[PDB]
Formats: structure tokens, C-alpha cells, sequence
């Protein structure tokens, strides 16, 4: 059997909000380590990677590994029926055909039980390379969301340009061009082995930023000839990483 | 090259 | 004439908001005892019944009984032009083809007057049975609205089951199923003479919950083989009851 | 060169919001006295006029008069990338192909620069004649916006009629009619002769997009002249809207 | 029939 | 003609 109890049920609601508009269905890999999801979007230009370690759940049991094929829109509709302060329990039989989600209102005397149908999904899961990066930029998540939103009003593509003392974001379209320069602060932090000047699709980025409610900070890891990683920490329990292939033209 | 497949392992 | 003055005019704003998406046009029956409106929706699956007692108005005058044919969307447009703190007076001459609505602002030296054309409605008179129900559930209006809304994302129908200590609402659809159980409170209050398990169309309940602003409480009365009633109190004046036929 | 620094950059954000749904394009006429913009809407039923005086800006330089053709939808988009607390600097050469706009964040450590392509406009700025008004009504801008909105749900046109003690706004349509009566006791009327004039609510509801600029609005009215809806800007100028009589 | 309010109104069917 | 701002200009 699988059973996971998360008192801060709101984490789950935000994760579904952060995922459901980018990918339609995905395998939730459940094991003794916790809950892992890894999925490319339809176009294969981006990849999402969710970790929820077992020790972040108030209780966790996984008797056998399990790949749960999930329609993310359906899971999201179910999770909208949870209040923000609900304790959320996930539960599935071995070789499950369905997933049970139970929501306990901690003030109120109200219990909701939902039962989600699972999909049979053909796997195909390739390893994500382990590496270190030329530049790692830590900054406030709300700032990054705003910067991506604003620039998308000017152009399709963001040039991200990073040196030891600051990071620059540039866009350019029909109406003109723009660039936002943030200075490293005493927070905006830059850990740089060497400078980078890389271009990416804002359309995808403005989807990553729907994870903003998970954390007040976001980190950007980049190198020449490799995907951008935009990571959001899910405090004391995991993270949500989005990878973005460089833009070609 | 503008696909993630390119980079997977 | 007919003339009624309501210091708390927002009540009337909320009543129109609660009616206009469900009912296009209705007769307002004016009389000495107050205002009564009764109407089926155009599909005949639901019925609404508004009662405002003459007592609950600050002044009230009715010389001759009046059946006033009203397009609820027009009336709603007019009441939009009332602020939430306004004193609202309704006035109709005895051979009325129009209704006057006068909005007196609290603070400012602003008064507004509107004249609304009435319509010629020949609606069918028909009696709502008075009865005692198998189950009566008193609960927060907001909670009932959240339940109906959330379940309608799962399926089109709700099964409501009631027992001495608890009411359950459940729905099932293509994505799977869902049920919500609320225990009697020691606020939810359940008076179960005999248990029910009944099916209703969620879509219509979502129209009824547009009355949520009139009351922080709602009451669901149900028995086998009869429509559900969903009742909101208009405190110190009357009520809005929605009736819903069982889904077949 | 032209260069203007405005510490209250939200003035310009609000100006462009007050312009961009009424007019698509316009010449910003920059001189040493300040910035003027004048443009009819595309239907020719109304006219807007913007004055921002040089002494309203914290720094102001203009070595040569310029006429900069601007797509206002684009300028809006750029100004959306400015926060409400930002210092904004406009910059342009004397033979300008582009407008530079620089936003300096308050908490600091954030500077944005935007470069907007200008356009060629060949417009014919005829004169607004300085008139005399039978009735000038000074009122709260929130209250005027609410009235124009509410009445637009009853009919097309407002009949504005004014006299010693108060002003009345009326409309009528298929559903019926309505009157709103405001007395002078903050409502202020200086009237030499009574007036009863009709105007299109559709244009007035574009005008009220300027309501954020001021908590008061003045309506200047006579028979046989356009209505002026005026919003003062701070201590530095105004936006005036002119509306032909609804015929 | 039974899914319509008409069925239940006075005199009830 | 009178419903146009042109009429009132110059």
C-alpha cells in the first residue's frame, strides 16, 4: 500500500497549480524515498522535475514502487476542493487503478474523500545530467516573475547576461527593446565561475513562474550549450526544477 | 538542439 | 398607490442578484401583507419564491393589490445604480404602467430617481404545497456554496444523504468521484426523521447560491419524491426559497 | 537634447492609461515650457489635450522643439514595466528616431531602460479657442465616473442640466429612464446661465479613465460649445477632454 | 414528468 | 457636422 499524510496540504495545491498548465499528464513515481515526477512538456522544449521526499510528510508508507499515470487537470480539480489549511492524505493500493485523496479541515468537522482514475502511461524516462554551472543566480521569486512578464510585452526571447556584480535581462521586438539590470545585493546573489550570455523563450518562463507561491526565492543555473534550470525550493521537503533548452533561431 | 532530448542521458 | 421605503436598500440589490440569472421576467404581487414573487425557471425544473413582509419596510402603503410584470434584468440594471448604503423607495400609481425607484444616499446630497417600464405578463397561478420534511439541514451558506461549486467540477449531479449525525454530498463523473461529509455540530444542524438519499442537478444549485449574500445561513429541506427546498432568510422581512425537482 | 526626470513616475503611467483607449497615436510636442499633446479621437467626436509643465519635472532639458510621433499602445506597454514608486526619465535626441525611458526602482538596485520606436505622424493641430462657460461644475471624480457608468446601463446619452443650487444627469432607453440630482453643499457650481445639454456616454466613459490623476473633475459647459472634462495633474498641468454635443 | 416542478404543485400529481 | 469637434476648432 501507499499512504502519505501532508498536514500542510497547501504545498500540493500549489504544486498542481505550478504544473497543470504546462503538462497534461505525467507519472508520479512513488517509492520509499518519496514522490518524484519527471516529464517533458508536449513540445519537448522543457522538462519539469518535482521532488517530495518522504521525510516531508507527516506520515509516509510505500510498500512497493509505483508509477501512477495521472491527468493533471483532473488532479487539479480535485485539489481545488481542498481548503488552504487542510491536511491532505494520498493513498493507493499496490498496482493501483485509482488514487484516493482525503481532505481533513482542521478547524471544521468536514472530511472530503475523492477518488481519481489513473491512466496507463508508456514510460520513457531518460536521466538528467549531473553538473555544475558557470553562473548561479539567486534572487527573489516575485522579481523574476515580474521581469519575465514585463519583458514578454516587448519580445519573445530573453537574453540573460550575467557577470560577477550583476545580472541583466534583455528583450527586443517590433515596438523596441528593453533591459533590466539587477545589482548583486547585501537579496540578489551571484556565484559565477565565468560570465554567460544566453537566450531563452519567455513563453516557457512565464509558465515556470506559476511556481512562485512555493518559495520567496528562485535560483537560475546556467552554462553555455546546456538548459537553464529554474529551481523553486519546497521548504524542508523538496523542490520543483524546470529545465529550458536554449533558444535556437 | 532546442529540444531537451538533445541533452538527456 | 403603492409605496414602500426600505432603509436597508442593499437587501433589494441582493434579491435581484439572486434572481436575475435564473428568472428572466416575473410578477411582483403587491399587497397589504407585503411583496410576494413566484416563478418557475424557463426549463420548469426549478421554482423560486420571494416573500417580503410589509412590516420589514420602514414605511409601507398599498391602496390596491397590484400584479407588476417585471423584466428582472432591467430591474437589476436600475438597482446597480443604487449604492449599498442607500435608502430605496418603491412607488407605483394604482393604474401603473411604470414603477418608480428612488435612491436616497446616506452621506451626500445626492438623490436618484428611476422609472422602469412594466411588462404585461400572463403567468399561471399555482400552489406550492406546505409540508413537513424527512430531513432538514441547517448550515453555513458559504460552505454550501463551496460544496456545490467544488462538486460541479467532478460531475453534473449531487447525491445528498442524510443521517442523525451527518449529511453527505457526493458526485461522480468521468475523472472519478468525490464525497464531502459534514458532521452535526456540538454550525451544522440536522433533524432526521427518516433517512434520505436523493439526486439533484448541481447546475441549478449553483444558481440558487447567488443568494448567499442575503444570509450567513441556508436550510435544505428534503424528502423522497418531492423537490428540495433551499431557503435563505431575509432577516426581519422574509425569505427566498428555491425549489428543485429530483434529477431523473 | 531632450531629457526630463519625473520622481513621481506614476503620473505618466496614469496619463497613458487615460489616453490609450481613446487615441492610438499622437505627437508629443516637447518644448522648453514642457510637454503638450493634442489629438482628436478617430471618430472626430472628441479631443484630448495634455499639458505637463517643465517646472513639474525634477530635471528638465530641451534644447530644441521636437514633435515625437508615438504609438500610445506601445508606450503603455513600456510604462507597464514601471512600478508605481519608480523615478522615470524620458530621453530623446533632437532628430529622434526613438524615445529612451529609464525606470529607477525605489528600494534601488534595479534599473530598466526601454527604447521605443517613434513614428511619423503628419497631423494638423488646429486651435482650441479659449471660451466662456455658462456653467462650471466642480465635483468628485469618483462620483462623476460612477454616474457616467451607471447611466450608460440605461441609455446612450446623458442630458446634463445645471442651475444655481445643483446639477442633474439624466438618461433614457428601452427599459425606462433615470435622473441623478447632486446639490451644491464637495460639489461647486458657478453658473451665469442655466444649461441643458446632451452628450454621448460612450466617450465620457473613456474620459473617466483619468480619474486616478485627481480626486476632483471639472465640467465646463455652454450651448453651442464642446463640453470640457478637466483633470488637474498635481502641481504641473492637466488633461482636458473635449466632447461635441450629441446630435 | 417527475423531473419537472409542474408535477409537484397543487393539486400535486 | 455639429456632432464633430472639427466644427468647433480653429
Amino acid at each position: 500500500m501507499f499512504e502519505a499524510r501532508l498536514v500542510q496540504g497547501s504545498i500540493l495545491k500549489k504544486v498542481l497549480e505550478a504544473l497543470k498548465d504546462l503538462i497534461n499528464e505525467a507519472c508520479w513515481d512513488i517509492s520509499s524515498s518519496g514522490v518524484n515526477l519527471q516529464s517533458m512538456d508536449s513540445s519537448h522544449v522543457s522538462l519539469v522535475q518535482l521532488t517530495l521526499r518522504s521525510e516531508g510528510f507527516d506520515t509516509y508508507r510505500c510498500d512497493r514502487n509505483l508509477a501512477m499515470g495521472v491527468n493533471l487537470t483532473s488532479m487539479s480539480k480535485i485539489l481545488k476542493c481542498a481548503g488552504n489549511e487542510d491536511i491532505i492524505t494520498l493513498r493507493a493500493e499496490d498496482n493501483a487503478d485509482t488514487l484516493a485523496l482525503v481532505f481533513e479541515a482542521p478547524n471544521q468537522e468536514k472530511v472530503s474523500d475523492y477518488e481519481m482514475k489513473l491512466m496507463d502511461l508508456d514510460v520513457e524516462q531518460l536521466g538528467i545530467p549531473e553538473q555544475e554551472y558557470s553562473c548561479v543566480v539567486k534572487m527573489p521569486s516575485g522579481e523574476f516573475a515580474r521581469i519575465c512578464r514585463d519583458l514578454s510585452h516587448i519580445g519573445d526571447a530573453v537574453v540573460i547576461s550575467c557577470a560577477k556584480d550583476g545580472v541583466k535581462f534583455s528583450a527586443s521586438g517590433e515596438l523596441g527593446n528593453g533591459n533590466i539590470k539587477l545589482s548583486q545585493t547585501s537579496a540578489v546573489t551571484i556565484e559565477m565561475n565565468e560570465p554567460v550570455q544566453l537566450t531563452f523563450a519567455l513563453r516557457y518562463l512565464n509558465f515556470f513562474t506559476k511556481a512562485t507561491p512555493l518559495s520567496s526565492t528562485v535560483t537560475l543555473s546556467m552554462s553555455a550549450d546546456v538548459p537553464l534550470v529554474v529551481e523553486y525550493k519546497i521548504a524542508d521537503m523538496g523542490h520543483l526544477k524546470y529545465y529550458l533548452a536554449p533558444k535556437i533561431e | 538542439k532546442g529540444l531537451i532530448d538533445y541533452y538527456l542521458m
